[PDB]
């Protein structure tokens, strides 16, 4: 299928693109395309953020209107199906380089040299405790801003990424 | 720029009968990507802004009854009102709004209703004493709720047929009973108003067995 | 062409079961959209020349006489999803992330 | 829900620039649409699309009247402005402020604003009562109304008993006289059984002259 | 870059163990060359963001709290080998067959 | 690496190629290339079959000579490493479309329509016995001549492929 | 192991075609090589590559003598043929049948075959004994030999006691005389203590005339 | 066609001393694909076919001792025999055999050995009585195992220096002791042979304190 959405970019100068327009995003014959818009409410004075295409997503299924369902968040977001369905939108809540030490690199003084970053982490397992350090490239760091690999869960495992030389050592 | 041409200009069909209008476009309105036609059908009643009836050629809008339907393809489209009603009397416009910039409208096709004859109720109003203090005489004759629209009004002062001194005004078809109203005004000079006695309005219409005449006399309570 | 199963159908053949991921449940407020998305997961057994994406699987199964490492159910097709989030300096980022949703399950 | 309000001057001298502002209600301009549109309807003719503009600034003047029109927006004032240079009497018309859509066509419209092009100064209306025919058949029907004479330019809006009496109301189109002034008659039919019972007031509003009159019509005794 | 193990090294991490296939042992005389070739096989466990070829693996592991279907060790790279054999009508065929030898092992 | 071998094709007329020559076969930077030759002995009168390139193979490792090690087979084969090492060779043995029924296609009368072939097979398992029928395309049939999927092992499982309509039914 | 045998005419008339066949042993021609080669060595000069040919038929004549040479193979007879048209005396030389290789260069060679271009008929050799110096010092050394006079063309192969006596053997190059005939001398040194003990036979072979002589050399008494 | 030029023509070094030969090519012999040089070094002893010593510029062949080594690159190559031996006396040829068709040879560089002086052992042989029946006289003089190669032979019959009636033949350097042999033949007419009495051969060489003379008399057992 083929889908044309309204495209808008607020950070269009730094990113060097058109401020507003309409784009056509070719899709996959196996999945479906959507349109999306994002804006800040802030006391009735609406400021645009980003409009455009939005690949398949289970939440935008069967929605001809772009209505933010979130319960009063900072940045409002909505999506919809069909050509140009992001032309309008409203808010209606729902009622429902560097070098480090990698613990499996003893071949070279337990070291590395990735362009991305390096991590260290562990938890209580195999009885007592463990220890893990490693380094991963820039590509594997996804998303760009906040690589998940650098995130943890409060309840057990901790995690930390870092960029400086040899920062992934001991807790 | 996708010229628009509706057809016909006027249309007169009886209550509960089918009405159909056709508009042609010079360029194809079909869109290849999503296989759709960017055409719109609008209704406009007197004094009101146009109201969108149909978009996407055949898709109806929320709150629009079922008697309205759109159809067609490419460069020929049709709009059918099944079982016309008196509230559906209006002018109708065919528009195209595809992505191409120039959005153009049709010529406007009025829909009219066919109805049983109706003789007008005829009244007359002498000039109010308030405007008879500023050198003005306004003698009014009102024909009300009649059909067909063809009607004649002859003014007569002291049995003198007036000519070129009267102005007529007519309303559009009623949305409750499909009739017409007509107001005629004789603009006379206060001086001439005092100079004469009997003022009369004579109406002639199909529904009248004989020309009707409503008259009064200058200054008789 | 892989087979897409659901909680309803039962048996243990390499198949795509549904599984929804929810970032909000993790506590990740820096993700604006999607607060929750469709991930899915593969489950089942791989036996007797079934959805063998590569001949090596069948040849290493007939290679062995109920040895240890039989074939397992791994996803065989990935698709991307979009994301609207904040980055380190709290700049708004719209990105396309591949390798998030599985589309088929297969054997190797 | 959304409401499109519009407003203009009403009268314009010949061969001068014209302007119209279109306020918005129940919906932020940056939201609830991508395009916005100006249309006009000559006196008794069809429709003609003047132009449209996205809330980002880009405009698409109709090629028919291009190079004389100027159209802009203001998201801080929730507004939307139209400008039309070197006007002629052909430009006299009712201008509509609508929202152009790329899925539903122009779906919502405004209440319209009448703009006349004439080198004649404004005038206020005179309101006279057309007293009910003192000979009425006390069981049948009695007709009454009020006349609005000598105003310029269009429009005058008439209502009866503050919109509380609307059944059997006929307001005619304004007639133009030799002196370039407008006359108009509003009439109503009522049961003669209430002539000395129900009061009947006609409310004329001529905004171009800020003239609001509420005139009562009463019979005359013998 | 996957890790290539051998019978010597031990532990259960997703790794490429050696495994030689022999057609003659099956009794397939119609194969002229190779009478026996190098196939290899993957074995091991997949835990804690190890050789995750796709983010979906880590996200579906943190998705769950020791649920059932963890990641498994599947081959992640295939290479072809040549063959000189007889066909149905006993005509000599020289062919290149992809998907016969595994080059890396990974997790999903 | 890059490798140039002596190329020879006996069935060069039907296959429409050069009878003899030298070819250069670009390789993969991760693996190694070989050369190979194949001939029929038949009482001292040597007849060529096929010479050319031979992708990585654990048997041709570290062999500058092309020597058939097989123990008196019908068709002699040898390979070697290094450019042109198939220029010579000797023998020295070693001292060491259609439609069928697929059992999981009940959606369409338990049927299919592959361009390749269809199979049926089973063995004693899950206690008693089973039954499996299926159809697979022309691509998955590998090698061209003898698709393995159509082969079995005498000891338990049997196998049969077939081309005719509805031939993969009952044992 | 492999052995490259060669054979030719030996003598060739001027301005006529020449031919040479090269049999093979201990290795099938289609096997144990891709190329095969013909080289020649003029009388006392260097080497010159005549040509090569793959067992599939394709030939590569040396650009120097191209358009006069013809070279072919025969895998059914394990053979390998060379042909050279319009011969001159410059073409007189020792032709070598070798195997050209694309890894080891020409690794194996043949025993060579001498080809002469002359408009003179063949002749057989005469073998004369150079009796040992009857004055020998009965403790020192005695020299003897045999002379091969008046043969044509080259070569004659000399051996002593059937290759059983080779220490102290000197066979000189053949000298060419006024009559266009060849002379050659073979000599050997021996202990004088065996003059009446060990027998000494020189074996001359001139194949172009099928002349094999085994001549015994003996002293002369006083 | 990759012209070949060896250097020098002759080479004379003493036993156990180092010998080095250099050949230049007009075109580069290096091959870019496998980073190799298709050059060959061959040895040829008298009467034997050439024998390949080195291939691939610096790779030695099975059964070839270590004293032989090849080196060089591009268009300049060298072959060194460390510690020459008398069996290694021969001619040596530099060849190129890259894939390009024309395979060319060098000019041929002979290797010679330097040795202590050696006076020849001189013998003479009168004509056999078997050839003295066919009108032929062949008087032979043999110089054996001498060094250097420069040697002089004067024939004398009845004390008459012969001239233009004798033919000399010389062997190549010995592979056991590095010396030379020489055979001179006087081809005389049977009639003239009967006409004279004393036949003598006079040798002059560096290793001789005085010219040596071996003679005999016609018909004296
Ligand atoms: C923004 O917030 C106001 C109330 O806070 C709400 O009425 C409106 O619908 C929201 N969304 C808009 C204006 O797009
Ligand atoms: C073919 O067979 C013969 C004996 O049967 C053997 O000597 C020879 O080496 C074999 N291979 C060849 C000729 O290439």
């Amino acid at each position: 299928e083929t889908r044309e959405c309204i495209y808008y970019n607020a950070n269009w100068e730094l990113e060097r693109t058109n401020q507003s327009g309409l784009e056509r995003c070719e899709g996959e014959q196996d999945k479906r395309l959507h349109c999306y818009a994002s804006w800040r409410n802030s006391s009735g004075t609406i400021e645009l953020v980003k409009k455009g295409c939005w690949l398949d997503d289970f939440n935008c299924y069967d929605r001809q209107e772009c209505v933010a369902t979130e319960e009063n968040p900072q940045v409002y977001f909505c999506c919809c199906e069909g050509n140009f369905c992001n032309e309008r939108f409203t808010h209606l809540p729902e009622a429902g380089a560097l070098l480090c030490a990698c613990t499996s690199c003893l071949q070279a003084n337990y070291t590395c040299e990735t362009d991305g970053a390096c991590m260290v982490s562990i938890f209580n397992l195999d009885g007592m405790e463990h220890h893990v350090a490693t380094c991963i490239p820039k590509v594997e760091l996804v998303p760009a801003g906040k690589p998940f690999y650098c995130l943890s869960s409060e309840d057990l495992r901790n995690t930390h990424c870092c960029y400086t030389d040899y920062c992934n050592r001991i807790d | 720029d996708i010229v628009m041409t509706q057809s016909p200009d006027s249309l007169a069909v009886s209550l509960g009968e089918r009405a159909t209008i056709n508009c042609k476009s010079s360029q194809s309105v079909l869109y290849s990507s999503n296989n759709k036609n960017y055409l719109a059908w609008y209704q406009q009643k007197p004094g009101q802004p146009p109201k969108l009836l149909i978009y996407w050629a055949s898709t109806r809008e929320s709150g629009v009854p079922d008697r309205f339907s759109g159809s067609g393809s490419g460069t020929d489209f049709t709009l059918t009102i099944s079982s016309l009603q008196a509230e559906d009397v209006a002018v109708y416009y065919c528009q195209q709004y595809a992505l191409a910039p120039p959005r153009t409208f049709g010529g406007g096709t009025k829909v009219e209703i066919k109805r049983t004859v109706a003789a007008p109720s005829v009244f007359i109003f002498p000039p109010s004493d308030e405007q008879l203090k500023s050198g003005t005489a306004s003698v009014v004759c009102l024909l009300n709720n009649f059909y067909p629209r063809e009607a004649k009004v002859q003014w007569k002062v002291d049995n003198a047929l007036q000519s070129g001194n009267s102005q007529e005004s007519v309303t559009e078809q009623d949305s409750k009973d499909s009739t017409y109203s007509l107001s005629s005004t004789l603009t006379l000079s206060k001086a001439d108003y005092e100079k004469h006695k009997v003022y009369a309005c004579e109406v002639t219409h199909q529904g009248l067995s004989s020309p009707v005449t409503k008259s009064f006399n200058r200054g008789e309570c | 062409l892989g087979l897409d199963c659901d909680e309803h159908s039962s048996e243990s053949r390499c198949c795509r079961y549904p599984l929804t991921v929810d970032f909000e449940a993790f506590g990740w407020d820096w993700i604006i959209a999607p607060k929750r998305y469709k991930a899915n997961y593969c489950s089942g057994q791989c036996e007797y020349m079934f959805m063998q994406k590569y001949p090596h699987t069948h040849l290493v199964q007939q290679a062995n006489p109920r040895g240890s490492a039989g074939p397992c159910c791994t996803p065989t097709k990935m698709s991307p999803i979009n994301m609207l989030y904040f980055n380190d300096k709290q700049q708004i980022i719209y990105g396309k992330i591949p390798g998030m949703v599985v589309d088929r399950c297969g054997c190797s | 829900q959304l409401q499109l309000q519009e407003s203009g001057p009403g009268l314009v001298k010949p061969s001068e620039t014209l302007s119209l502002t279109c306020t918005v209600s129940g919906g932020s301009i940056s939201s609830s649409s991508y395009y916005w549109g100006w249309i006009r309807q000559p006196p008794g003719k069809g429709l003609e699309w003047i132009g449209s503009i996205s809330y980002s600034g880009s405009t698409y003047y109709n090629p028919s009247l291009k190079s004389r029109v100027t159209i802009s927006v203001d998201t801080s004032k929730n507004q939307f402005s139209l400008k039309l240079s070197s006007v002629t009497a052909a430009d006299t018309a009712v201008y509509y402020c609508a929202r152009d859509s790329l899925r539903y066509g122009m779906d919502v419209w405004g209440q319209g604003t009448t703009v006349t092009v004439s080198s004649a100064s404004t005038k206020g209306p005179s309101v006279f009562p057309l007293a009910p025919s003192s000979k009425s058949t006390s069981g049948g029907t009695a007709a009454l109304g009020c006349l609005v004479k000598d105003y310029f330019p269009e429009p005058v809006t008439v209502s009866w008993n503050s919109g509380a009496l609307t059944s059997g109301v006929h307001t005619f189109p304004a007639v133009l006289q030799s002196s370039g002034l407008y006359s108009l008659s509003s009439v109503v039919t009522v049961p003669s059984s209430s002539l000395g019972t129900q009061t009947y007031i006609c409310n004329v509003n001529h905004k171009p002259s800020n003239t609001k009159v509420d005139k009562r019509v009463e019979p005359k005794s013998c």
